[PDB]
């Protein structure tokens, strides 16, 4: 009955989400507004978000991502992908296909279709920075446009990452807005300035 | 019944230890369109298809317990197509590695290893899921 919470948790392990450095364009397939904390993306395209870390968590950690709608009116309702797409063929293999969010690349991806809350989720295990580098990047892929209609039907929603242990207690909780479109660039800078 | 499980698997090996220059001897509806996901899954998961290869030491000595320790794995939150194409993907992967370190002969091996477990763990599922018609259906 309740709605997943939104507060950022960093933790006893200093968790905070990082993002590219990409700008407004037209072949920008991904890029994200630090003002808004809003990322633009289109459907089924590659989505880096990085996770950033003051000290490394324990092996057997998750990282979780789960959507949900912005408005206060739309909050009890789960996010599902529209019938369209539901129907339409292209499954990995991996994701079923009413989830919206996915993860490429991880063979160790796993989705639950939560027999309580009704909520989907994507959870792969936590992984520290590959050697040389400084933070754990994750390619998310939204299977669903915002302006999707049967769907979100032009609804805002935000991404929940949050950082769990074994037994899926919290360890940390960081989120941000996120619209599906065709063109990223000009739908970005049109909001950047309301 | 087995038995044509183990005609899925020499298959998917002969075919894709022949796109390398590698000659190995041991209807095509669902062999085509395994072997094009498989095509598929070598460049996705290629970081997770070498991490299971360091974890199999894979040596003459290797036995078929150290391999379905790292196929168990996999598998370890349910089966499904997708993880069945990276079973044979993975498969598949190893017998070109090995005949890439002058080591031939332990693809007969991993042949047979990747049949037992077909037939005991993953034979149970493909029938009650639409037997792989279904995986024609949807991949
Ligand atoms: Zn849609």
């Amino acid at each position: 009955s309740s709605v997943p919470s939104q507060k950022t948790y960093q933790g006893s392990y200093g968790f905070r989400l990082g993002f590219l450095h990409s700008g407004t364009a037209k072949s920008v397939t991904c890029t994200y507004s630090p003002a808004l904390n809003k990322m633009f993306c289109q459907l089924a395209k590659t989505c880096p978000v990085q996770l950033w870390v003051d000290s490394t968590p324990p092996p057997g950690t998750r990282v979780r991502a789960m959507a949900i709608y912005k408005q206060s009116q739309h909050m009890t309702e789960v996010v599902r992908r529209c019938p369209h797409h539901e129907r339409c063929s292209d499954s990995d293999g991996l994701a079923p296909p009413q989830h919206l969010i996915r993860v490429e690349g991880n063979l160790r991806v796993e989705y639950l279709d939560d027999r309580n809350t009704f909520r989907h989720s994507v959870v792969v295990p936590y992984e520290p920075p590959e050697v040389g580098s400084d933070c754990t990047t994750i390619h998310y892929n939204y299977m669903c446009n915002s302006s999707c209609m049967g769907g979100m039907n032009r609804r805002p929603i935000l991404t929940i990452i949050t950082l769990e242990d074994s037994s899926g207690n919290l360890l940390g909780r960081n989120s941000f807005e996120v619209r599906v479109c065709a063109c990223p660039g000009r739908d970005r800078r049109t909001e950047e300035e309301n | 019944p087995s038995q044509d499980n183990r005609e899925i698997v020499m298959k998917y090996i002969s075919y894709k230890l022949s796109q390398r220059g590698y000659e190995w001897d041991a209807s095509e509806v669902v062999h085509q369109t395994l072997r094009q996901a498989g095509d598929d899954f070598s460049l996705r998961y290629r970081r997770d298809f070498a991490e299971m290869s360091s974890q199999l030491h894979l040596t003459p000595g290797t036995a078929y317990a150290s391999f379905a320790t790292v196929v168990e794995e996999l598998f370890r939150d349910g089966v499904n197509w997708g993880r069945i194409v990276a079973f044979f993907e993975f498969g598949g992967v190893m017998c070109v590695e090995s005949v890439n370190r002058e080591m031939s002969v332990l693809v007969d091996n991993i042949a047979a290893w990747m049949a037992t477990y077909l037939n005991d763990h993953l034979h149970t599922w493909i029938q009650d899921n639409g037997g792989w018609d279904a995986f024609v259906e949807l991949y």
